[PDB]
RNA sequence: GGUUGCGGCCAUAUCUACCAGAAAGCACCGUUUCCCGUCCGAUCAACUGUAGUUAAGCUGGUAAGAGCCUGACCGAGUAGUGUAGUGGGUGACCAUACGCGAAACUCAGGUGCUGCAAUCU
RNA sequence: GAAGACAUUGUCAGGUGGGGAGUUUGGCUGGGGCGGCACAUCUGUUAAACGAUAACGCAGAUGUCCUAAGGGGGGCUCAUGGAGAACAGAAAUCUCCAGUAGAACAAAAGGGUAAAAGCCCCCUUGAUUUUGAUUUUCAGUGUGAAUACAAACCAUGAAAGUGUGGCCUAUCGAUCCUUUAGUCCCUCGGAAUUUGAGGCUAGAGGUGCCAGAAAAGUUACCACAGGGAUAACUGGCUUGUGGCAGUCAAGCGUUCAUAGCGACAUUGCUUUUUGAUUCUUCGAUGUCGGCUCUUCCUAUCAUACCGAAGCAGAAUUCGGUAA
RNA sequence: GUGAUUUCUGCCCAGUGCUCUGAAUGUCAAAGUGAAGAAAUUCAACCAAGCGCGGGUAAACGGCGG
RNA sequence: GUCGAAUUUGGGUAUAGGGGCGAAAGACUAAUCGAACCAUCUAGUAGCUGGUUCCUGCCGAAGUUUCCCUCAGGAUAGCAGAAGCUCGUAUCAGUUUUAUGAGGUAAAGCGAAUGAUUAGAGGUUCCGGGGUCUUGACCUAUUCUCAAACUUUAAAUAUGUAAGAAGUCCUUGUUACUUAAUUGAACGUGGACAUUUGAAUGAAGAGCUUUUAGUGGGCCAUUUUUGGUAAGCAGAACUGGCGAUGCGGGAUGAACCGAACGUAGAGUUAAGGUGCCGGAAUACACGCUCAUCAGACACCACAAAAGGUGUUAG
């Protein structure tokens, strides 16, 4: 018959990285997590307690609860034609701070700095990111860079 | 499996409310009464003509029964029940494991 | 008792090697892969000729054995017993299955061995002297009739079985960077301890 | 007589007729599963700050 | 800059073979009444800093060293792959169009950095 | 005349009772049957690098076992190889060196682990009490299993800590009824006491067809509703098998590969074999063979005309145009 | 049950049936009897036939190997 | 066949439906027998077959999930209609971008681990065996070839989250939680910052509720893919179709190509075509081919290995 156990099909997912076995470094346990923080889930195979299910591998959520050695995380899961809220109790070994928004904080700080700098004299501070734009015109000099002619080469075996 | 005849565990006896010494025995069902309401109803239904009026189970599949231990507190004589996993051989006596010796004969 | 080769010509299934999950595979029909003077020095046979596949298919172990015998027999008769070194460059590791008798429980038993070859993959390699080019080419031409699909004979520009061009190999050997180790050679690199690279290649 | 066993054909198209709804986000989410010791003190903290604002 | 205690990242830090080390520190080293632990005061416990030694540990340097790390239009825009055609071919498979893009290989450079506290020609 | 409180008759009780009555006599399934379990589950793979994903796919496993093989703490380091020590040898015990785990961890497999999760020693029962939340299968029901806390009571350790069974991924069970523990609480309805009975909360006795009817055959005397959703004829697809025909040429042929043959290999054709499949037909396409009669195909047995020979003649053999 | 006459009908009683002037302290209903209890009730002893045990039986059902 | 008897036969009489009668065939019992006929219970039940009556308008499916003595049937979720309700662009998206995660397939690798595997060469024994020197066994450096249930490395396509007002910053209030400690945590008072307010594009408006129909036999094509010699065979993955759909094209055809439909007029095209059938150049241009079985347009209605001083180019 078929087999659909809890850790089914996780042969490679939960393995340790090459030459990275053994105990966890202490910086994992020294980080602080607060309600509202954004974390991403990556299970560690050497810690069998408080381990997430394989579905949540590589997912990102928001902390809603803090306990002695674990945190509570909220994940939106697509079931059928809708999304359901899932709450996970995970030990800190299996999570880390997400940088998908930590990089966004500095853009907020820089926007305030640029707004205040131009507040006294400037208008239209233009605090909006823009996509890559088409290149403008330029002049290409041939001084010391005379074009080299190329031609297709004949077929050769050289086996 | 081997289980000691004595065990220290929580006693919710309204006077202990703490870990105490308990005597350990094995639970036994006991004879069914002839005046239980379910029994009185069955005898009335079975009388007269019509034959057997209730199903009789036949397709047994289990080979074991779960062991239930009755724990009696030594202070207040308050009993408690614990259930173990299924096993084929169960004992309460001693004869603990020897750590390592030569296999005789 | 053996099905025609058209029933197993193409690579339709995943590789199915002999392992701890089969354990009941018959032996291959070809057991010898080096023929002729296999003890010959690299400097003795500079010319190399290849029989190259031009299709993505499977070659049975029977076909490899039959083609090997035909090529060796012809070249020995014409050129000589020790005038070439013929090497088979394909090993049959894929196990074929046959369903012997409806379609219930159709998983078959091992039936034979075959080698999965790609486009441009070398099948046979022969090294000999320059004056013996025409004999070895004809020997490989006669081996093509034993194989399905299209094969090509290409005159290699390497030196023997080495991965170096003929002018490049001559450059190294005149500098004392080539040492004979059996039928093949070892080269001198610019790396490693000088204590080991000096006793080896003393002439350099 | 044997029939088909399983398929996911047409299932995604059915799900996109009215589906793929992002969950509605609310201010003040439910405190289900929050640590009971934190919630016991948070209740007392809210009562204290309610009196101060009312009596201000 | 040296050294010790507690560390962070966890080989640029490891491994093999050699050489060197002022000061202090570390260590080896001395002893068995006491607390303590062994078949053995070897390990572990206690006492002395006295009797000795830089031999080892330890730290640094050396090697067309092994490993490891970083980079390279080195290999290679190759293998593979998303999308397209009433494209080629009996077929097996392959070319082209709009995109994404490896690994091995080759060569070059590197061989721990650093936080807290104390101490030393 | 016989017989006698015994036979007889009446009402209950035990046995006997296919003579007779009523009923039943799983499912999946390349038709059904037999077999098997793909029916409740677990590991790896098939699976196409989130998740999900079929076949009577591939290689295996589960209905157990353990007072420690559970919990805590301490000390220690394995497989294997090399060099040694009376008896002593390839394997007995002792010593040193090398040793990233090549060992061990109840079991299937995959993960995980080295001052440990392994080995040895010491101490223990947290495999405990109360009731909620969460993850997996999922309808976001149940059951099983598992995760993180709260309120108690404990074990261990100098301590931080760890512990709500087994390092992790399987090892299991509703209603009704019975029975036990708890609370000694609620009810027996005209009012009380004591037995008895009935309730409240938590377990056990089992449904393996594992969301859980109580169940033997036969019909060649047969019946009905249906089914071409499905087998026993043709036809259609396929050609393994059967039949027929090429290519290559090691050899056979006194010499001599190819007059005539031809191994090891390899490419096809045919639907005059049998399988595979289940598209058409079960409100019916009359079913083996022979007899009779017509026509068609050529892969030519004979007849016509030819080529070739190891064709002297005779006879025969190979091939061509030819139905 | 076999199927005129003639001739001949062998061996097997373990199994399934049938049968017995066989044995006794196996199993055993209702009523009755005893003990306990305030009673409902509970337990115990005794205990018919049959079954079990023992013998017989194949022109009973049937069997006649390695 | 039999024909003086177990003979044939009239009339009378007896046996009645789970009963009769049978020199035995499940035979016969009024054309009815492996349980007669008649009326009633009875309009017996059927997950099964058949049928189910006027028009126009708008919207418009499913053959999939879980459970069932469930497999020709139901329940359940989904897809669909109707009724609307709260609001008036708030916010959302089968899409891209930027920033930041997750994965172990294609490929690649084996003088990298594990497991297979060809050939030598240099070394090693008080530790294999013949012989006084050879074959094995390991050791070291090389060499040929591999893996659905091997792997250091590792794509493409898919996939999670973020891009602000529920935000950022300054000051300081509450608590029985927490800290050696006004330390922290959580929730607040007050002040400062407006829609180039924090990328692109779009948005017949967004959000929400109740109720109920049909369906729960599917099938085909491209790509990925399992079993099988193969199949117009059996079974999966993503998407698009048929079923439910006409129209132009492929002569002909459920699925291919083009394109989707209110009634008409004009113009222009798609795929496919323009000797005649047949609407449209027996157009233009450079070559190739002569078949005593030429060839002629995707899906598609088949042809191979091996050969030819046929002819052409290299
Ligand atoms: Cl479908
Ligand atoms: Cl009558
Ligand atoms: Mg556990
Ligand atoms: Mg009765
Ligand atoms: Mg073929
Ligand atoms: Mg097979
Ligand atoms: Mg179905
Ligand atoms: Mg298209
Ligand atoms: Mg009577
Ligand atoms: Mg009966
Ligand atoms: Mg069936
Ligand atoms: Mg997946
Ligand atoms: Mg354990
Ligand atoms: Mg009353
Ligand atoms: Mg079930
Ligand atoms: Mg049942
Ligand atoms: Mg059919
Ligand atoms: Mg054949
Ligand atoms: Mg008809
Ligand atoms: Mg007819
Ligand atoms: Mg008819
Ligand atoms: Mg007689
Ligand atoms: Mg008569
Ligand atoms: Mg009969
Ligand atoms: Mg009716
Ligand atoms: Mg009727
Ligand atoms: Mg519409
Ligand atoms: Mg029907
Ligand atoms: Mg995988
Ligand atoms: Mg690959
Ligand atoms: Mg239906
Ligand atoms: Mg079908
Ligand atoms: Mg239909
Ligand atoms: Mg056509
Ligand atoms: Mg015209
Ligand atoms: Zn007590």
């Amino acid at each position: 018959g078929k087999s659909h156990g809890y850790r089914s099909r996780t042969r490679y997912m939960f393995q340790r990285d090459f030459r990275k076995h053994g105990a966890v470094h202490l910086s994992t346990y020294l980080k602080v997590y607060k309600v509202g923080d954004i974390v991403d889930i990556k299970a560690n195979g050497s810690i069998q307690k408080g381990m997430p299910h394989k579905f949540y591998q590589g997912k990102t959520g928001v902390v809603y609860n803090v306990t002695k050695s674990s945190v509570g995380v909220i994940i939106n899961k697509m079931v059928g034609n809708r999304y359901l809220e899932k709450r996970l109790n995970l030990r800190v070994e299996h999570i880390k701070h997400s940088k998908c928004r930590q990089e966004f904080l500095e853009r907020v700080k820089a926007n305030a700095a640029k707004r205040a700098e131009a507040k006294a004299q400037g208008v239209a501070v233009q605090l909006k990111r823009q996509p890559a734009q088409p290149r403008e015109s330029r002049i290409v000099s041939t001084e010391g860079n005379v074009p080299q002619t190329l031609a297709p080469v004949p077929y050769e075996t050289f086996i | 499996v081997n289980v000691p005849k004595t065990r220290k565990t929580y006693c919710k006896g309204k006077t202990c409310r703490k870990h105490t010494q308990h005597k350990v025995t094995q639970y036994k069902a006991g004879k069914a009464s002839l005046f239980a309401q379910g029994k009185r109803r069955y005898d009335r239904k079975q009388s007269g003509f019509g034959g057997q009026t209730k199903p009789v189970f036949h397709k047994k599949a289990k080979t074991t029964k779960k062991v239930v231990l009755r724990l009696e507190c030594v202070k207040c004589k308050t009993r408690a029940q614990l259930t173990l996993k299924r096993c084929k051989h169960f004992e309460l006596g001693g004869e603990k494991k020897q750590k390592g010796q030569a296999l005789q004969f | 008792a053996r099905r025609p080769a058209r029933c197993y010509r193409y690579q339709k299934n995943k590789p199915y090697p002999k392992s701890r999950y089969n354990r009941a595979v018959p032996d291959s029909k070809i057991r010898i892969y080096d023929l002729g003077k296999k003890k010959a020095t690299v400097d003795e046979f500079p010319l190399c000729v290849h029989l190259v596949s031009n299709e993505l298919e499977q070659l049975s172990s029977e076909a490899l054995e039959a083609a090997r015998i035909c090529a060796n027999k012809y070249m020995t008769t014409v050129s000589g017993r020790d005038a070439f070194h013929l090497r088979v460059r394909v090993h049959p590791f894929h196990v074929l299955r046959i369903n012997k008798m409806g379609m219930r429980g159709a998983w078959g038993k091992p039936h034979g061995l075959a080698a999965r070859v790609d486009i441009g993959q070398i099948i046979f390699s022969v090294r000999t002297k320059d004056s013996n080019k025409d004999v070895v080419v004809e020997g490989l031409r006669r081996a093509r009739y034993k194989f399905p699909g299209q094969q090509k004979i290409i005159l290699s520009k390497k030196w023997g079985f080495t991965n170096l061009d003929r002018p490049e190999y001559l450059k190294k050997r005149e500098a004392g960077e080539v040492k004979d180790d059996g039928a093949f050679v070892k080269f001198l690199s610019k790396k490693g301890s000088l204590e080991n690279n000096i006793r080896e290649f003393p002439e350099y | 007589a044997k029939s088909k066993n399983h398929t996911a054909h047409n299932q995604t198209r059915k799900a996109h007729r009215n589906g793929i709804k992002k969950p509605k986000t609310y201010k003040y989410p439910s405190l289900k599963g929050v640590d009971p010791k934190f919630r016991r003190n948070h209740k007392h903290a809210l009562h204290g700050t309610a009196k101060a604002l009312a009596a201000a």
